[PDB]
């Protein structure tokens, strides 16, 4: 009854990337509250 | 697409393009 | 606010008719609204 | 539709199955050398589905109506 | 747009068309100085 | 100190409306539609203390 | 007999540049260490 | 037969806000502890005074 026809080109191209860094360094003050503000400021 | 048989063709073309930057820095 | 619609018709014959209608409607709101508050205080005390 | 159905590239698909629901057409599907043949689903002839489902880019591919019609050489080239 | 003619003949023609533009910049500055 | 707001909203459409039908063994019929709309809302303040 | 044509066109160009650019500097001269630190924290004391 | 029917639309909308907000605040004070100068010099936007 019916013939059905077709074709085409498919293109993707993707670049992702993602960069996360972090430096908390604390000097001088007590080993615990200087570790309290290195943790948590 | 014509008829008298009917008979079709169609055609597509496209770009479809997406980018993102997300840039965050702070200093203390 | 206001509407104004007129309507006319016609017809002739030994054939010619029109039947015609316009009509144009106008809508206005201005709103209002104003407040103002001044004050002063003083106090001298000794 | 009782395709012949290679779901992976079969440059002379010659699995016939009787899959042989009656009013439904089959796919044959040619890539070059990525040929392709489906117990396919009627009511379809979509590229992009098509290109998604056999993972294909530059496929070409008919909706070849009802039985048996699916035969690997019916596409031609 | 929409045209339709006929006499036995038919001729149908659409038309649509669509210009959509959006345009938003908004900007905040805070200057906070203390002594 | 003087606070003072002033707020105003202008609201205002326009429209015309058009048929018309004419036989003469030829037939037509013409119809036109056309709506205008402006809005204007305005608000204004100054604070002093 | 029946010739049917047709073209769809379209687009949508979307662009969203969005930034932010902070500065603070706390100077804290005078007394101890206690209250010269958490002065110098980035909150108004 | 023949047939024709036309349409447009143009919409428009254009919004524009402006806020300016200064504070200024100098409290000054001579003798009493230099504590209880910084303090009480210390503007509390509450409660200026
Ligand atoms: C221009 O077109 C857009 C898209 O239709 C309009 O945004 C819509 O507005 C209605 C009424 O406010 C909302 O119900 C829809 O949810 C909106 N759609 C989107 C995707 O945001 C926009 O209002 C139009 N602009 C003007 C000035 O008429
Ligand atoms: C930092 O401290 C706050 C307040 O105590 C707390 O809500 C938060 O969860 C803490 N986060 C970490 C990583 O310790």
């Amino acid at each position: 009854h019916c013939k059905k026809f077709g074709g085409g080109k498919t293109e993707r191209a993707r670049k992702a990337m993602a960069v996360e860094d972090i430096i908390s360094r604390v000097r001088g003050g007590s080993s615990g509250w200087s570790g309290g503000l290195a943790q948590n400021r | 697409s014509d008829s008298f048989h009917s008979q079709d063709t169609s055609f597509l073309n496209e770009l479809n393009k997406y980018n993102e930057k997300k840039f965050i820095f702070t200093r203390i | 606010e206001a509407k104004h619609c007129v309507r006319i018709e016609t017809k002739k014959r030994v054939k010619k008719t029109k039947v015609e209608h316009r009509c144009t409607t106008n809508k206005l709101s201005e709103k209002h609204e104003g407040s103002f508050i001044q004050g002063a205080e003083k106090s001298i005390s000794l | 539709l009782q395709c012949y159905n290679c779901p992976n590239p079969t440059a002379d698909c010659k699995t016939a199955v009787n899959c042989s629901s009656d009013f439904d057409a089959c796919l044959i599907t040619k890539a070059g050398l990525q040929v392709y043949n489906k117990c396919w689903k009627f009511e379809h002839c979509n590229f992009n589905d098509v290109t998604t489902r056999l993972r294909e880019n530059e496929l070409t591919y008919y909706c070849c109506k009802k039985d048996l019609c699916n035969f690997n050489e019916q596409l031609e080239n | 747009m929409a045209s339709k003619s006929g006499f036995s003949s038919q001729s149908d023609r659409g038309k649509h068309y669509i210009r959509r533009t959006k345009r938003f910049s908004h900007t905040k500055s805070v200057f906070l100085h203390a002594r | 100190f003087y606070n003072s707001t002033w707020s105003y909203v202008k609201h205002t459409s326009t429209e015309h409306t058009s048929s018309s039908r004419k036989r003469s063994f030829f037939r037509s019929s013409s119809s036109s539609s056309r709506s205008y709309t402006s809005h204007t809302n305005e608000i204004h303040k100054g604070k002093s203390y | 007999v029946g010739k049917c044509r047709g073209i769809l066109n379209e687009i949508k160009d979307r662009n969203k540049r969005d930034t932010m650019v902070e500065d603070l500097v706390v100077l804290v001269r005078g007394g101890a260490s206690e209250h010269i630190t958490t002065l110098a924290y980035q909150e108004l004391p | 037969s023949s047939h024709g029917c036309k349409e447009l639309e143009n919409a428009l909308k254009a919004a524009s806000g402006t806020q300016n907000n200064v504070l200024r605040g100098e409290p000054f004070i001579r003798g009493g502890g230099a504590g209880f100068i910084s303090g009480l010099s210390y503007l509390e936007l509450d409660n200026p005074a």
